């Protein structure tokens, strides 16, 4: 039933499917998929920035034209002040640290400029500063490949040293699973 | 402020909290309740150094003196320093409380000495509680030398009338827990030593118990172990006394080959003997059973047997029983295939 005259086409098609599947899972790796997702997110972010930049101008022109005929310019000015200016949260002094001042508005989001928190975790060897993040270009920003935990002491009794949690190990494990699955074909079961 | 004593009072409390950017911390929690029935004096110190030499210090001074007889006091001393690089931590906690005639005091002492260079830790703890009608005394010690833990537990229950000692061993990823509990109340010569040990596939299970009350020398044994292929377990229970004796043996074999069990029970009551034996095997070749039980009373006896063989090829069920009861020749032959 699996090796008749009409089954050679099925066998060849399944072999081709296994090869194409292997080609695809050669690509859905850890770092490959991370880079592809970040690049796609950056591209769609830039396209959305352009579209919103056009649409804000168009809507402002429409609102100005409508207000110059119905004497409702006060509401238009209120909306422009509330949207264009937004609100600027100043530097925040907390136990985690000093948060730099940031303005939430429409232009700050158009420019894609994020101030990461500048916090200092006590009893740690690694510090995380306020790193500028650009959302338009994410394929090259904050790429998790090499990560290691800092050494820390809790309750003055539990001292955990540095452990390197690195994505190359998981990528190797995934590739091994890919090879193991590809090497396994589906055939007629054995009598055992 | 008023002409009435009960109306005049004082309630106050300081909520000090200071952080210097030198990674310096300071906490003050003050409390003073000035009243006609209770004179509370609460104050707690806690200062921490988040920079170099992370010394941990904390002092609690609790002074709530009531003006009606109850006098409460307690002090907490938190000592945690970094001796050059060796970490020395000392905990001194005492709670002292009496009202008019009742006494209540439980003292505690903790000492920890850990070597981060070698992973060695030395943990020493002391417990003593004294009351008007209660005595508490416990000690705990442990030796964690980088994976090798040597835990020893012991306590003195009501001046040690009930003795409980425990021993925990975990080395090279092999857990081993040993403990004992004994009782010295009245004739209750109770003594149980529970024991349990672990491995990667097997974990031995043994336990014993002796009641030993007056003339009752009761014993029960539980013996079993676990594998990836089957579960053997054997419960052995012996209740013996001056005249009668309760003897039961439980045998349980479980494996891929078949199900085999043997619950053997015998009783001896002076002029009465009764023994209770079964053979129940359940394998792939069919169910085979055997029942063995005979009634021995004085002279009159009731000998009985029962066999069975449940197999697809053929069923073997035979029965036979005979007795001389009251001089009567009772007998049956019940065999059929």
């Amino acid at each position: 039933a699996l090796s008749s005259a009409s089954l050679a086409h099925m066998k060849a098609k399944f072999r081709e499917t296994l090869e194409d599947t292997r080609d695809r899972m050669y690509q859905m790796d850890i770092q490959q998929e991370l880079q592809r997702y970040l690049s796609l997110v950056g591209q769609v972010y830039s396209t959305l920035v352009t579209y919103i930049s056009d649409w804000w101008t168009l809507a402002a022109k429409n609102l100005t034209d409508f207000a110059e005929q119905y004497s409702i310019q006060d509401w238009a000015k209120r909306m422009k002040a509330l949207v264009e200016q937004g609100f600027t949260v100043p530097e925040i002094k907390t136990i985690l640290g000093t948060m730099p001042a940031f303005e939430v508005s429409l232009q700050a989001l158009q420019k894609a400029t994020f101030q990461t928190p500048d916090f200092i975790v006590p009893l740690t060897d690694l510090r995380i500063p306020s790193v500028q993040i650009n959302f338009k270009d994410l394929k090259n920003i904050k790429i998790p490949s090499r990560f290691s935990t800092p050494e820390f002491t809790i309750l003055n009794t539990f001292h955990i040293p540095s452990f390197t949690i690195d994505f190359v190990e998981m990528k190797v494990k995934i590739i091994r699973t890919i090879d193991q699955m590809l090497n396994s074909e589906l055939q007629w079961p054995v009598p055992d | 402020d008023s002409v009435v004593d009960l109306l005049s009072y004082n309630v106050q409390g300081s909520g000090e909290t200071t952080y210097d950017h030198k990674n310096t911390f300071t906490l003050s929690c003050d409390g003073s309740l000035r009243h006609k029935f209770l004179d509370s004096n609460i104050k707690f110190s806690h200062v921490e150094k988040l920079g170099n030499n992370p010394v941990s210090k904390g002092l609690l001074i609790f002074d709530a003196s009531s003006s009606w007889g109850p006098q409460m006091s307690a002090s907490v001393h938190l000592d945690s320093k970094k001796k050059q690089h060796l970490f020395v931590k000392e905990v001194k906690i005492d709670g002292q409380f009496r009202v008019s005639s009742f006494y209540a005091k439980g003292t505690y002492g903790l000492s920890c000495q850990r070597d981060p260079n070698t992973g060695r830790l030395n943990g020493e703890s002391n417990l003593r509680f004294n009351s008007s009608y209660l005595q508490g005394t416990n000690q705990i010690t442990g030796r964690y030398e980088d994976g090798t833990l040597s835990l020893t537990s012991t306590s003195d229950l009501q001046s040690g009338i009930i003795k409980n000692t425990a021993s925990l061993k975990y080395e090279n990823y092999e857990l081993t827990l040993k403990s004992d509990t004994n009782g010295k109340y009245k004739n209750f010569a109770t003594s149980n030593k529970m024991d349990m040990t672990f491995s990667k596939q097997n974990a031995l299970l043994r336990s014993e118990y002796q009641a030993d009350y007056e003339s009752l020398r009761f014993f029960s044994l539980l013996s079993g172990s676990l594998n990836s292929h089957g579960l053997e377990l054997n419960a052995d229970i012996l209740g013996t006394d001056k005249i009668n004796s309760g003897a039961h043996k439980a045998t349980l074999r479980i494996g891929q080959d078949g199900i085999s069990t043997s619950a053997t029970t015998n009783l001896k009551c002076s002029l009465l003997v009764l023994e209770n034996e079964l053979n129940a095997e359940l394998g792939l070749s069919g169910a085979s059973m055997k029942l063995t039980t005979n009634g021995r009373f004085r002279e009159h006896n009731a000998k009985f047997s029962l066999d069975g063989k449940a197999a697809l090829t053929e069923l073997s069920l035979g029965s036979a029983y005979q007795a001389m009861i009251l001089g009567v020749d009772s007998k049956n032959i019940f065999n059929f295939k």
